[PDB]
């Protein structure tokens, strides 16, 4: 429904369009138009992975953009390729 | 609506013989259970419910010449007539091998899978018969001998003349008359309780079977190799009460329906008819590309079905009427049923009706044999 | 729609304009190998193949071990021994000689009796068999099939087309 | 005695080779034999498998240096 | 450099084809190595991966 | 993937199940006795509408389950519904029986049969916390031993490793499986025949199935995550195999 | 001890320890309960050989559990020296893992052995 | 032949009466399969006649354990004895259809008089009771026959295992 709209649908143009976060990924080609119904979730580990994949409290952000651009290797990246394609445009 | 639901066949029996079915035997007792019989030696027990086999008995080194299903009545003891089923095949290297098959009909036991007892022989035996009740089997070879479970040797001989007898059988009622196939194209009538033969009518051509009827106990046909059945009475042997007239080709088996009141014909032509014992004329023929030489044809035990086995090796079971279904039906729909059925009947002879219900779609070689055979009985008939 | 109304639109045409199933390849094939047929093999028959090998006198087991230097288990399907038995009269040797304790026959599922499309669908399904014949529309479309042998009948004895260990 | 003689000597040959193993001894199982097996007995496919070698053209290179 | 040894151009040769053939369908390859980190590479709904039987 | 990123829940093709979209894509069902984790695996927890209801989900590990390996590599037709009786041939652990549970929902009931002891413990604790499954820790190849306790089920599972696979499944689908009912098998050719090959193997049990009457639909080879398996999709027929 | 169900005769043992010294020897082959436990979570064990004298049989017998909930065949021994001293260690071990690889050996004998322990389970 | 049949239940035995049979030549038929499948064909073969329940789920557990190794009953023995008509023991014996071959011998055993069948055909008719369940009752009261299945389950399970509190 049509509240915590904008995050919500920054986070899921962000799924639409995640082939171009990570230069080493790749995934398959689909299109994914937005579905019907869907519901934002956290993912609970288990008391068997504190070191593996577990994650963190300060890290731990409420939005997926948010983290995404709180990591900072992605954002160098971001910022090395959209001076590229910045100086390609010009 | 007959002629458009008419679908006789409804399946074959696994993946039959390889060198084609010449030994029928179906069980008088049970209603599944038949013994088959190939002319490559292999002996068979199938369960026709689940359309399967029990066993496969590689049985002998010649052809099998004739097959009984049967319980012995042992002195040493009382054999399982439910766990248990017997069989007696009638080799054609001079030898009768006694068979068990263990049965799953019944559940109330928990080994003796195979050849309980053989008979060596003189002469290569031909056909077989066994006489119920009392467990002692005829064979027929070169002159037919009256066996005893029991004794390894022929208990008596019966003989008119030193001519050999093709097949055998036993009646159904009044179980002590036999009767006799021999190829001296001979029809001789046995007699047990006098340990005898008892009267001999000599034919033109020779009778390929013969099948009493279990219900008049001194009926029998005769299938003759003059492409007829002929009906006869036992006591008055100089004439036939009928003749069944419509093949074109040698009559190689027949059957009674046990109601007693039809005839099931398999004939050395590829097609099997079906007569009533009244009419004398093919109330239905059944016929496929895929059968050929119907040598052997049995009516089942509750008068529903006809088991077919012909020569190329398989065991075609078809339908009596080509109507009625398994189903168990509604009172609604069975008064419709008994009522158009008798509708019929009353109105049968009307030429339309007569027309869409002799209509039966007939193979172009027996079509044109039958309209040959037609022309040159019309000819012999006004030179006569 | 006129004829010169078509022609007028067909000139502004110019003038303007100047779920699914994907069958997975099998985990057999290595690029055209199919690694997973190695002996005794398992060889289809068909009516064709039969009926020549019966004209060319080589025996089905014992002609195939002499081609394949193998033991091979052939196998008739129920499509084919009907063809067989329509077949008839003529050709009952041959449906005596298909009718055997080493010929291992195995069932279907079709209504009809098309034992070229049995064949077909059962080696597009499988690829563990190796097709005998001497058909050539069926020939076609299995050379079109990717990695799978056929055998055919040829001259004295049989020959085998696809198998890269044919000695 | 023809079969007997040349099949048993036939089967012991390729015994001591290793390509038929104990409880094959059986001329089907030689028909069933292939080129798999051959070239797994041969000697620089031993010596990657003991574990002397890293691979198989490692194998190769420490046989042919001697 | 390959065309000189034969065997260094059949090695990498069939490194590459290697390569291809699991371009070409999904091979096995070990197993999980860690924990599971989900399917890396997406989930795609109408796919139909499967061999129909057909009759 | 780690302990704290957010996921997109979305209905799968098959009703039931669920893929959580993210950075990587993993597959979900809902989980019924929440709180709990019957195998260690990572559990999603969403939000719905008093104060809101945490309703928790479940990840399925195809390297573990071989039905998640079939939903993962594709497979047209699973019997499974969310409304049906399943029986469970094999059910070794709530691995994948407490997640077939999950999947048939709160009103289908799902018969786990298992015939060891060690794992019929496991069992009994795992379906004593869920309500769908029935733990029967009678031997699979004795339908009659355990006939008391099932009534024609909707589709069977088989994950038994036993070589007399087509026969215990013969057995159960002729004395429960309902008419027109559907049957996963989960050949193993490694436990079959070591001999001969796959392909061979797995030829081999599907003309098995369709000598005991079973029309297979389909077959797939979920290879990536497990070497040398197949599952069968098939259909009881009952009745004219054309 | 009834816990012990799978114990192997003579002849059985034999074989047994034979292709687990093969396996040392090639390295094929990881030593004691904690390790054997980490390549059955692993998925990469082909089979499992146990002791039967421990000292106590629990520690070792939760072992059964992983075994046939992966599908693993497991045996056991009578003598834990003996499993030492064909391990090729100084102790005695208790468990020991024969894990899979196909560019081995004694793949032959290892799936003979293995298919003569699965015909005694 | 086939005159009645048992069925063991969660609550309880059932004994019904075959009044039509099914013709044992066509049993493999489309149409023979069909009026199995649907109900209103099924009563015209199979009637209750007798049903008695298990008093408590203790002796529910007990007879269902006994009924698995395969033995005969109190209750089972009683209610037999009840139902079947007592015949001649050598010839013309009552014929009564089960589901266990291995349930057999032990019937046959406690009545020389009865017959046990477990064919194809009996086990089609068991199959067409299982599927119709509660509709053939007429009435007569039972619990949830899906609660019964549950509890007893996991009773016969929690006793082959041999659970603990501790
Ligand atoms: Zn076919």
């Amino acid at each position: 429904d049509d509240n915590m709209r904008r995050e919500v649908q920054r986070d899921l143009l962000l799924i639409k369009h995640r082939a171009a976060l990570d230069p080493k990924r790749h995934y398959k080609k689909q299109r994914w138009e937005v579905p019907e119904r869907f519901a934002i979730g956290t993912i609970i580990e288990d008391k068997s992975e504190f070191y593996s994949s577990r994650m963190n409290r300060k890290e731990r952000k409420s939005t997926i953009l948010e983290t995404l651009m709180g990591d900072e290797a992605s954002n160098k990246y971001f910022k090395r390729k959209y001076n590229e394609i910045q100086e390609k445009s010009t | 609506l007959e002629r458009m639901f008419a679908k006789p066949f409804v399946g074959q029996l696994g993946y039959g013989h390889r060198d084609g079915v010449y030994a029928i035997a179906k069980n008088y007792g049970s209603l599944n259970k038949l013994a088959t019989g190939s002319a490559d030696g292999v002996i068979k027990y199938w369960n026709m419910s689940t359309r399967e086999e029990f066993v496969s008995f590689k049985a002998h080194y010649g052809l099998v010449t004739g097959l009984c299903v049967t319980q012995p009545r042992f002195h040493d003891k009382k054999p399982d007539l439910k766990s248990q089923n017997f069989m007696l095949s009638c080799s054609d290297d001079k030898t009768v091998k006694l068979w068990s098959i263990n049965v799953d009909d019944y559940s109330n036991k928990n080994n003796e899978e195979g050849l309980i007892r053989t008979f060596d022989g003189e002469s290569a035996f031909q056909g077989i018969d066994s006489h119920r009740e009392n467990s002692t089997f005829a064979t027929g070879g070169a002159k037919i001998h009256l066996w005893d479970v029991n004794r390894l040797k022929p208990v008596s001989d019966l003989s008119w003349g030193a001519d050999n007898i093709t097949s055998l059988k036993f009646n159904q009622n009044e179980t002590d008359i036999l009767a006799s196939t021999g190829s001296d194209n001979s029809i001789v009538l046995y007699d047990l309780r006098t340990n005898s033969p008892t009267q001999k009518i000599v034919q033109t051509m020779r009778t390929n079977a013969i099948c009493w009827n279990p219900m008049e106990a001194f009926n029998f046909v005769t299938a003759n190799e003059d492409h007829n059945a002929y009906y006869y009475d036992m006591r008055n042997l100089s004439r036939s009460l009928n003749v069944f007239k419509d093949h074109v080709s040698a009559v190689m088996d027949v059957d009674f329906s046990p109601t007693g009141d039809e005839i099931v014909t398999g004939s050395y032509d590829k097609s099997i008819r079906i007569y009533k014992t009244n009419h004398g004329h093919s109330r239905e023929i059944y016929h496929t590309k895929r059968m050929q030489h119907v040598f052997q044809v049995k009516y089942s035990m509750d008068s529903k079905y006809i088991i077919s086995g012909s020569d190329d090796g398989n065991v075609r079971l078809w339908r009596s009427k080509a109507w009625e279904r398994s189903n168990v039906k509604t009172t609604r729909e069975k008064n419709k049923l008994e009522y158009d059925e008798k509708l019929k009947e009353r109105f049968r002879h009307m030429p339309e009706i007569k027309r869409i219900s002799r209509h039966r779609h007939v193979p172009q070689v027996i079509k044109k044999a039958q309209e040959i055979k037609n022309i040159e009985l019309s000819s012999i008939k006004r030179r006569e | 729609a006129k004829k010169t109304r078509k022609f007028g639109l067909v000139k502004r045409t110019l003038n303007t304009k100047k779920t699914r199933n994907i069958p997975q390849v099998s985990s057999a094939l290595f690029f055209q190998y199919n690694q997973a047929i190695k002996p005794p093999y398992q060889v289809l028959i068909d009516t064709n193949f039969i009926n020549f090998s019966i004209q060319k006198k080589v025996d089905i087991v014992r002609g195939m071990m002499d081609c394949l230097l193998a033991k091979c288990n052939p196998l008739i399907t129920d499509c084919v021994m009907a063809e067989l038995e329509k077949l008839g009269p003529k050709y009952r040797i041959a449906l005596k000689l298909a009718r055997d304790p080493r010929i291992k026959r195995l069932s279907c599922s079709h209504k009809g009796t098309y034992a070229d499309d049995c064949l077909v669908h059962r080696v597009l399904q499988h690829k563990c068999y190796i097709v005998a014949t001497n058909d050539a529309g069926l020939k076609q479309r299995i050379r079109k099939i990717p990695g799978i042998p056929l055998m055919s009948v040829g001259g004295h004895a049989y020959v085998i087309e696809k198998l890269p260990d044919v000695f | 005695p023809k079969r007997l003689f040349e099949g048993n000597a036939l089967i012991r040959r390729l015994v001591r080779v290793g390509v038929l193993s104990e409880d094959k001894k059986k001329l089907d199982y030689v028909l069933a034999l292939k080129v798999e097996d051959f070239l797994e007995r041969r000697l620089q496919t031993q010596v990657y498998k003991l574990g002397l070698a890293k691979s198989v053209h490692h194998a190769r290179v420490l046989i042919t240096q001697r | 450099k390959d065309n000189r040894n034969s065997r260094v151009k059949k090695r990498k040769k069939y490194q590459k084809a290697q390569k291809k053939l699991k371009s070409v369908r999904a091979v096995y390859s070990g197993g999980q190595s860690g924990v599971y980190e989900g399917e890396k590479t997406g989930i795609k709904k109408g796919l139909t991966r499967s061999v129909k039987f057909k009759n | 993937a780690r302990g704290g990123a957010k996921v997109v829940i979305e209905p799968h093709r098959h009703a039931g199940v669920y893929i959580a979209r993210g950075k990587e894509d993993l597959l979900v069902t809902k989980n019924m006795a929440p709180g709990e984790s019957v195998y260690g695996e990572k559990r999603i927890s969403v939000e719905e509408p008093v104060p809101p209801t945490k309703v928790e989900y479940r990840v399925w590990n195809p390297f573990r389950s071989k039905l998640a390996a079939g939903i993962m590599g594709g497979l047209d037709e699973l019997f499974i519904a969310p409304g049906k009786k399943v029986l469970y041939l094999g059910a070794a652990s709530g691995t994948s029986v407490s997640h077939v549970s999950d999947v048939v929902g709160p009103e289908g009931v799902v018969y786990a049969v298992e015939f060891s002891h060690r794992p019929g413990r496991e069992l009994i604790s795992m379906a004593k916390k869920r309500p769908n499954i029935i733990p029967i820790i009678e031997d699979a190849r004795h339908p009659q031993k355990y006939r008391m306790l099932i009534g024609m089920v909707d589709c069977v599972f088989a994950d038994v490793a036993q070589p007399d696979q087509a026969r215990i499944i013969a057995l159960n689908s002729h004395m429960f499986l309902k008419d027109q009912g559907g049957v996963v098998i989960s050949i193993k050719a490694n436990c079959i025949d070591s001999t001969v090959d796959a392909e061979t193997v797995f030829a081999r049990e599907v003309q098995k199935l369709r000598e005991e009457r079973i029309k297979p639909l389909e077959q797939l080879t979920l290879e990536p995550y497990e070497r040398d398996h197949c599952i069968v999709v098939g259909r009881y027929m009952r009745s004219g195999l054309k | 001890n009834p816990k012990a169900f799978p114990l192997a005769d003579a002849a059985l043992t034999q074989q047994i320890l034979d292709v687990v010294q093969q396996a040392a020897n090639l390295r094929q082959l990881k030593k004691g309960a904690n390790e054997a436990t980490k390549t059955l979570n692993r998925g990469i064990s082909e089979f499992i050989i146990m002791a039967a004298d421990c000292e106590p049989i629990e520690i070792l017998l939760h072992l059964p559990l992983l075994c046939e909930d992966k599908n693993v065949p497991y045996v056991f021994v009578p003598s834990r020296v003996a499993l030492g001293r064909a391990c090729g260690v100084s102790r005695p071990v208790i468990a020991a893992s024969i894990t899979t690889n196909d560019a081995s050996a004694i793949k032959t004998q290892i799936y003979a052995v293995k298919d003569k322990i699965e015909t005694l389970l | 032949p086939i005159e009645y049949l048992l069925f063991e239940e969660p609550t309880g035995y059932a004994v019904f009466k075959v009044k039509l049979q099914q013709d044992d030549i066509g049993s493999r038929l489309k149409e023979v399969q069909e009026q199995i499948n649907d109900f209103g064909a099924f009563t015209k073969l199979i009637e209750l006649v007798s049903f008695a329940p298990f008093k408590g789920a203790a002796e529910a557990l007990e007879n269902a354990n006994d009924i698995s190794e395969g033995l005969v009953s109190e209750s089972l023995k009683a209610i037999l004895d009840l139902n079947l008509p007592k015949a001649s023991s050598k010839k013309k014996n009552i014929t009564l259809a089960i589901s266990d071959k291995n349930l057999g011998p032990s019937i046959k055993e406690e009545f020389p008089y009865v017959d046990c069948i477990s064919n194809e055909l009996a086990q089609d008719l068991i199959r067409g009771v299982r599927l119709h369940g509660e509709k053939l009752f007429k009435g007569l009261q039972s619990g949830d026959l899906e609660r019964a299945q549950l509890g007893l389950g996991h009773a016969y399970s929690r006793a082959k295992v041999k659970f603990s509190v501790q």
